[PDB]
């Protein structure tokens, strides 16, 4: 798991971009 | 372990595309279609792995839930036997008392057996997680970044070629 | 949690390239705010 309380700023940017990418992939099929 | 074999044939096709676009100056759209085919086949393979994993997960979790439901039945039966013994203690019939306690003892034995099988289902669940999640999807992701960085390096080389 | 496991597997942080304490994280979060 390696929880998020030890990561970096750009790594948290990677997390939020992967979340928004999954959301966009879910919504683009409409 | 055939996932890496089908994907290895896929990336062999990708390297064949790389060679034929490097030699005879093919269109970039062909390499794009090849990388998209690799991406969609990786996504389909991941979906197949997830479908099989969720199938065995539903089977294991439903067997575990059946075990807890049977444990609920056995503790309800044990409570019924204890209540029957409590009512019969006021009467003084000592012949059924030993039978009731023996039935409670064998309930306890099957309860311990149920706990043992719950544990040996749980660790099977954990291992069937970790083996697949450590081997399959991670191999697919590693080779996916490998093939897309090969494509990106070749595209950079082609950009260098075109600007001179 | 269907895609959460794939998200756990996907993240490419294997190149750390950091090279302190979580108290410094708190004070730097305050500075950023």
């Amino acid at each position: 798991w390696i929880p998020m309380s030890e990561l970096s700023l750009q790594q948290q940017f990677l997390l939020v971009t992967r979340v928004v990418s999954r959301v966009f992939n879910a919504l683009r099929k409409t | 372990s055939d996932y890496t074999r089908r994907l290895l044939e896929t990336v062999s096709v990708l390297l064949k595309t790389i060679e034929i676009v490097r030699k005879e100056n093919g269109e970039v759209a062909e390499v794009g279609a090849a990388l998209d085919a690799v991406k969609v086949e990786k996504e389909k393979l991941q979906k197949e792995i997830m479908s099989g994993l969720y199938r065995d997960m539903r089977r294991l979790r439903k067997e575990r839930d059946l075990l807890m439901k049977r444990a609920d039945k056995i503790v309800d039966e044990a409570l019924s036997l204890k209540k029957q013994s409590e009512k019969l203690l006021r009467k003084g019939a000592r012949e059924k008392m030993e039978k009731l306690e023996e039935s409670v003892d064998i309930m306890e034995s099957e309860y311990n057996k149920i706990w043992e099988r719950i544990d040996e289902i749980d660790d099977i669940i954990l291992k069937k997680e970790t083996t697949t999640l450590s081997f399959g999807v991670r191999e697919l992701i590693f080779i996916e970044r490998e093939c897309v960085e090969l494509v990106k390096s070749f595209n950079r080389e082609l950009n260098q070629k075109s600007f001179e | 949690l269907i895609s959460e496991i794939s998200s756990k597997s996907l993240h490419n942080l294997l190149l750390s390239e950091e090279m302190r304490s979580p108290n410094v994280r708190e004070v730097l979060y305050s500075i950023l705010f």
